[PDB]
């Protein structure tokens, strides 16, 4: 319980937002997470939007003035976690209510139990595929999630490749690759450079 | 019952 110097991860921050030059909007988050392979980038999830960004905090010129809140999040261990390890790597329907109140449900993947917020869970989804962090406990007992049914180690994970593809406006997507889940070796985490979203990608 | 609203910023 101490360190020579920062090591926030765990711990909420509060910071604003300025796009290209617009206003300088006050946001309040948690960091989660830091990646080894460039260590200049954080993984945060703000109070009010279940996604998960990934954030040069300190090499960043858009990000304002780093205030570290003495607000604690607290851990707050789970009750029973015997349902939470059943759909771990599994594939659900996440029952979603548009303002209207009409039913939409998206079919996607529980990827792991999260960091820090243990009760949150994380997930990705088929057709919009990026880390989103949702309390799924509470769906599943208020019954808006259903889950469908399904020898010596190897190289396996090529976490640290860069990576590229073929986009429509004389673009390609170029980042890098960040983690091998354990549920399942073939979906990684990758962050693209110029977008501050990560992605949940099956490579085979 | 959540809401696709709150996803993002």
């Amino acid at each position: 319980v101490s360190q020579p110097r920062r090591n926030i991860v765990g711990c909420r921050i509060q910071h604003g937002w300025k796009e290209g030059n617009g206003p300088v909007t006050q946001w309040k988050g948690t960091v989660l997470d830091q990646v080894p392979v460039n260590p200049s980038l954080y993984l945060i999830k703000y109070d009010g939007f279940d996604c998960v960004y990934g954030l040069e905090l300190n090499k960043d010129e858009r990000v304002s003035a780093l205030e570290v809140l003495p607000d604690r999040v607290a851990t707050s261990r789970i009750s029973d976690a015997h349902l939470a390890d059943t759909m771990i790597g599994k594939a659900v329907e996440h029952m979603f209510e548009t303002e209207d109140g009409s039913k939409d449900e998206w079919r996607g993947m529980v990827l792991a139990r999260a960091p820090v917020m243990n009760t949150w869970f994380y997930i990705t989804y088929e057709k919009d595929p990026v880390l989103y962090m949702y309390q799924l406990l509470d769906d599943y007992k208020e019954g808006d999630l259903r889950i469908m049914p399904d020898p010596g180690e190897v190289v396996d994970s090529l976490v640290g490749k860069q990576v590229e593809y073929a986009k429509e406006d004389g673009s390609k997507r170029t980042g890098m690759v960040i983690h091998q889940v354990e549920a399942k070796p073939s979906v990684y985490f990758i962050k693209f450079d110029d977008d501050f979203h990560i992605y949940v990608y099956d490579l085979v | 019952a959540r809401t696709k609203q709150t996803a993002r910023k």
